[PDB]
RNA sequence: AACCCCCGCCGUUAGUUGCCAGCGGUUCGGCCGGGCACUCUAACGGGACUGCCCGCGAAAGCGGGAGGAAGGAGGGGACGACGUCUGGUCAGCAUGGCCCUUACGGCCUGGGCGACACACGUGCUACAAUGCCCACUACAAAGCGAUGCCACCCGGCAACGGGGAGCUAAUCGCAAAAAGGUGGGCCCAGUUCGGAUUGGGGUCUGCAACCCGACCCCAUGAAGCCGGAAUCGCUAGUAAUCGCGGAUCA
RNA sequence: CAUGUGGUUUAAUUCGAAGCAACGCGAAGAACCUUACCAGGCCUUGACAUGCUAGGGAACCCGGGUGAAAGCCUGGGGUGCCC
């Protein structure tokens, strides 16, 4: 990215909810270009969301993903010869991409057999503010403050 | 695996054949290790070429389905 | 009734001979199915550019062998005679059928 | 009397016929919701219709060949769009800015030599 | 996988028809 | 049940059950059921002894297996051993019989890597 | 053993197996395009001089 | 840089490819009558020029917007300066010099280049439930093919063999595309994961498959539960993943 | 597990390529052929080009014995174009 700045790739909305967020989230589930399988596993969980709670999977997804949005992180700025781990803002772009990634990463971490059953639970506990995906969030935020001293390097 | 008529150099057979007539000696030098072991070989002793010299490999009734090559190791460390 | 084949490496020679049969066959004979361009074949040859150890960076050429087809309905003696001593391609190949 | 547009994309092309009717969709025989079973991309290709404010007002007999099922799907949106824009230049004024045109130049890349996949080079090693 | 000589996937990879595949 | 001597396929699909037996695989599995009228999906935990004793005398006779098999296999080698054939000598130094690699790999008959240098 | 083997390949007497390809101009053993009977090398050399009819430098 | 090829969009020319798109016939299969609009085929052109609008600028040109299939080099290939490494190759070939010459030349048989106490590189298959098994059904491209590809029928579980039809190939065949979609089995196990190793039997090419082939079936189910320090590819139809083709060649 | 390379071994395990820019590289087909290596048998104006001298014989075609084959030993038929 030494030249321009790179265009944040655009994305066709959901073939269902019409949500771009869901479109992206699917890609994270997607294994080896098999997009079909990914969507399937997602929607299967989507309905499972209601099967458990009288709530629709819509806001369950937003509520969840919004609780896994890390407010601030630690970037290692190697200035002054040494590599200081400075705490600073998370670009709105990152908060999303990271959340979704952690979401699915923590989801795969779950033990249960079927994959869609993991995306469901992880999604629920996430909106509930309790999931293991949230645990990575609570960490990165604390890891940021455990070094608030060097924050005077915030570029 | 060559099923229809198991190969075996004719001159080699021809050689053992005249030996089956009078039941003579067993002295015999070959160079066709591919040649299959025929039941008429039993009791003989064919010196096979491994690539450097003739190895006096006796041939019992046990060794038959194989070839003369499986008894003249080519690698000098076998 | 007249099914002429027209194959040749150079594509340009095939367009001259294509019109060469359209002029004589039509301007002095019955119906003639226009020049139908058949799907061209291709012989690609990937060769190691160097004479020695140097996989990749190799060059590769190809040998476009063309095809063209034209038909006619009536054996007007005017055409069979004219298109028999006036025709003269070069690297083209002319093979006709009934 | 009818409507026609030529859909194209990725070694796959599609003739589209938007014959006026209720909404009977069918392509290469078989039914829309039959040729594209289990495939979620299906409901997408029919989007150009429900977009122009008229789903239940056109039957849809169509053909398509080459490519893969989804590759055929890409051409469908192109055919359906071109079909109605053909016999109605007013949809162009509001369907063009909404992006339903362009054959989508995205196409397979020619595998270069030395590489593995026109880009994917063989693994490096200094040792 | 593509190494199970005694399955559909296997013979496909190897390019051989064999028993576990249609023929005559 | 103790099918084919001590061998004991138990608590799972009858077809895969007999697989665990030393002389049977996915092949003889489908076939052994189609020679005694047994249902493949049925569990070994729940199936009539009339059906069990059926495979009992069936398999124990239909073909050699277990140690009988494990014995003859030993015999083939002892034969190649005492003959002096190439196929035998490879068994001697434990090298691959299929004359495969040797400069590399071939570990599955050489065991763990020796290193040394 | 470069010339005699050239006379040996064009010989094609014994088993049809023992016969083999051999570049017509240079006389190489390996890399024998059957269509020309040539080796990759000369085949490349000739085409560059167009001495091979209709053959052209591919590029797509 | 540009002039060249491919891919994009539109047109002209052409109808043994395709098409009731239109009708008729129909053993209702584009099969025949028939038709070239259209898919396609392969030649020739149109097209994009910071040409238009706004903003900056002395200019070149830059940023943003419009119309457009395609905007500032649209994407990909071809093309790689004077020279450098006294780089590689005299075992492609040519070529100075040196050297051999009943052998450093020649033919053949057999062996070897395929050794194995190890080390490394490039890779293949995996360690599995986004999974594997089976049955069923669906969509490619590019190519190649007359002592060649095999429609199809008989035999064998099978590789494959006997008999046998079309084609110098947009007309016939290689042909099964796979991932997919549908349905059933599997239940977290060193397992229905994984196919290494080995035993027995068997087929095809070739005089000849011991050394040293390939493929088939039964049995044998190894190491391997995601890999130390370290390290590679890729910025989009890319990487990841699935299958197909050809050169070589019995 | 596949293949290439080091090393090692071997009668031989043919040669080259050597950081990047050698190691699925020359090889886009090592079972004999390929083959450049080793053992043995054997040929030695040569399997390939040109030219001269000398003796017999046409070109040709078939077989015999010996042998792993190469090669070596060797019978029969044939009785051709012009001066
Ligand atoms: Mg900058
Ligand atoms: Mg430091
Ligand atoms: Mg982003
Ligand atoms: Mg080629
Ligand atoms: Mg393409
Ligand atoms: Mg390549
Ligand atoms: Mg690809
Ligand atoms: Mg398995
Ligand atoms: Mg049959
Ligand atoms: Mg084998
Ligand atoms: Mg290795
Ligand atoms: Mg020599
Ligand atoms: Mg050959
Ligand atoms: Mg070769
Ligand atoms: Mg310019
Ligand atoms: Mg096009
Ligand atoms: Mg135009
Ligand atoms: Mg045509
Ligand atoms: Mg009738
Ligand atoms: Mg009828
Ligand atoms: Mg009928
Ligand atoms: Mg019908
Ligand atoms: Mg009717
Ligand atoms: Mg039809
Ligand atoms: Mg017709
Ligand atoms: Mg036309
Ligand atoms: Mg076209
Ligand atoms: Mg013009
Ligand atoms: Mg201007
Ligand atoms: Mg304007
Ligand atoms: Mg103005
Ligand atoms: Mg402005
Ligand atoms: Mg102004
Ligand atoms: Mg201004
Ligand atoms: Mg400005
Ligand atoms: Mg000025
Ligand atoms: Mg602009
Ligand atoms: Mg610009
Ligand atoms: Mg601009
Ligand atoms: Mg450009
Ligand atoms: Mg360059
Ligand atoms: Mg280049
Ligand atoms: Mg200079
Ligand atoms: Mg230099
Ligand atoms: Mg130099
Ligand atoms: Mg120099
Ligand atoms: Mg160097
Ligand atoms: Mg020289
Ligand atoms: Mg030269
Ligand atoms: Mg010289
Ligand atoms: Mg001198
Ligand atoms: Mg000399
Ligand atoms: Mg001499
Ligand atoms: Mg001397
Ligand atoms: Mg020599
Ligand atoms: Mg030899
Ligand atoms: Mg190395
Ligand atoms: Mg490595
Ligand atoms: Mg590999
Ligand atoms: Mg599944
Ligand atoms: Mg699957
Ligand atoms: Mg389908
Ligand atoms: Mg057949
Ligand atoms: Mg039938
Ligand atoms: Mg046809
Ligand atoms: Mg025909
Ligand atoms: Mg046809
Ligand atoms: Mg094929
Ligand atoms: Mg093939
Ligand atoms: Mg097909
Ligand atoms: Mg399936
Ligand atoms: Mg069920
Ligand atoms: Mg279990
Ligand atoms: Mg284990
Ligand atoms: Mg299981
Ligand atoms: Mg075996
Ligand atoms: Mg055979
Ligand atoms: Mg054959
Ligand atoms: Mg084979
Ligand atoms: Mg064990
Ligand atoms: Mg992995
Ligand atoms: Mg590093
Ligand atoms: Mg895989
Ligand atoms: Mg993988
Ligand atoms: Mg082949
Ligand atoms: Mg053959
Ligand atoms: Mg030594
Ligand atoms: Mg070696
Ligand atoms: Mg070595
Ligand atoms: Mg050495
Ligand atoms: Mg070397
Ligand atoms: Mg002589
Ligand atoms: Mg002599
Ligand atoms: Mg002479
Ligand atoms: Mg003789
Ligand atoms: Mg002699
Ligand atoms: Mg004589
Ligand atoms: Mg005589
Ligand atoms: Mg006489
Ligand atoms: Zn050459």
């Amino acid at each position: 990215a030494r030249r321009r700045r790179a265009e944040v790739r655009q994305l066709q909305p959901d073939l269902v909810y019409g949500d771009v967020l869901v479109t992206a989230f699917i890609n994270k589930i997607m294994r080896d270009g098999k997009k079909n399988l990914a969507a399937r596993i997602f929607y299967d969980a989507c309905k499972i969301i209601q099967e458990k709670t009288g709530q629709e999977p819509l806001k369950v997804f937003k509520q969840a993903v919004e609780n896994v949005k890390p407010r601030m992180e630690v970037r290692s700025r190697r200035v002054g010869g040494a590599n200081y781990q400075v705490p600073m803002e998370v670009s709105p772009r990152r908060q999303q991409s990271l959340a979704l990634r952690w979401l699915v990463q923590a989801a795969n971490q779950r033990p249960e057999r079927r994959a869609a059953v993991r995306i469901a639970h992880e999604l629920m506990d996430a909106a509930e503010g309790k999931g293991g995906a949230v645990k990575k969030k609570e960490d990165v935020e604390r890891m940021a403050e455990a070094n608030r001293a060097y924050a005077h390097y915030r570029w | 695996s060559l099923k229809k008529g198991v190969f075996v150099d004719d001159h080699l057979l021809e050689k053992v054949l005249e030996l089956n007539a009078k039941g003579e000696k067993r002295l015999i030098k070959t160079w066709s290790r591919r040649s299959t072991i025929v039941p008429e070989m039993v009791g003989h002793t064919i010196a096979v070429y491994n690539g450097k010299q003739h190895v006096p490999v006796y041939i019992t009734e046990n060794m038959v389905g194989h070839k003369l090559g499986e008894f003249a190791p080519t690698r000098t460390y076998r | 009734k007249i099914r002429i084949k027209l194959r040749g490496f150079d594509h340009k020679t095939l367009d001259a001979s294509a019109q060469k049969i359209v002029e004589a066959a039509r301007r002095s004979g019955a119906q003639v199915s226009g020049p139908i361009p058949l799907p061209t074949r291709v012989r690609r040859f990937t060769v190691i550019r160097g004479p020695f150890k140097h996989k990749d960076s190799r060059e590769h050429f190809e040998l476009r062998t063309h095809n063209r087809l034209v038909d006619i309905i009536n054996p007007n003696r005017k055409t069979i005679e004219q298109l028999m001593t006036l025709d003269l391609p070069t690297g083209v190949e002319i093979e006709i059928k009934t | 009397e009818q409507y026609y547009g030529t859909g194209r994309r990725k070694e796959a092309v599609a003739r589209v016929f938007l014959r006026p009717g209720n909404g009977k969709v069918t392509v290469n025989g078989q039914d829309f919701n039959e040729y594209f079973q289990g495939l979620v991309r299906a409901v997408a290709a029919l989007e150009p219709l429900r977009a122009v404010d008229a789903l239940g007002r056109f039957d849809a007999y169509i053909t398509v060949r080459g490519g893969g099922k989804s590759g055929q799907i890409d051409a469908i949106k192109l055919g359906i769009a071109r079909a109605l824009v053909q016999y109605n230049p007013d949809y162009r004024a509001k369907l063009k800015p909404l992006g339903f045109l362009t054959r989508d130049a995205r196409v397979v890349e020619r595998k270069k030599y030395g590489k593995h996949k026109a880009r994917r080079a063989p693994q490096y090693s200094k040792r | 996988g593509k190494g199970d000589r005694r399955t559909r996937r296997g013979k496909i990879w190897r390019g051989t028809y064999g028993k576990y595949r249609p023929r005559k | 049940a103790r099918i084919a001597g001590v061998e004991i396929p138990r608590n799972k699909r009858v077809d895969v059950a007999l697989t665990y037996i030393y002389g049977i695989g996915k092949a003889r599995a489908k076939e052994a059921l189609e020679k005694t009228g047994i249902n493949p999906a049925t569990r070994v935990k729940d199936l009539t002894e009339a059906e069990v004793v059926r495979l009992r005398e069936y398999v124990e006779n239909t073909w050699k297996l277990e140690g009988e098999l494990r014995a003859e296999v030993a015999a083939n080698i002892k034969r190649l051993m005492d003959i002096g054939c190439y196929r035998g000598l490879r068994h001697r130094r434990g090298l691959p019989v299929r004359g495969q690699r040797t400069r590399t790999n071939a570990r599955t008959r050489k065991g763990p890597r020796k290193t040394v240098a | 053993a470069r010339k005699a083997l050239i006379e040996k390949a064009k010989r094609t007497p014994k088993f049809k197996v023992r016969a083999y390809t051999r570049c017509v101009r240079c006389g190489r053993a390996r890399s024998v395009y059957r269509f020309f009977g040539l080796c990759r090398i000369c085949l490349r050399e000739l085409a560059h001089k167009g001495q091979l009819p209709g053959v052209r430098k591919a590029s797509w």
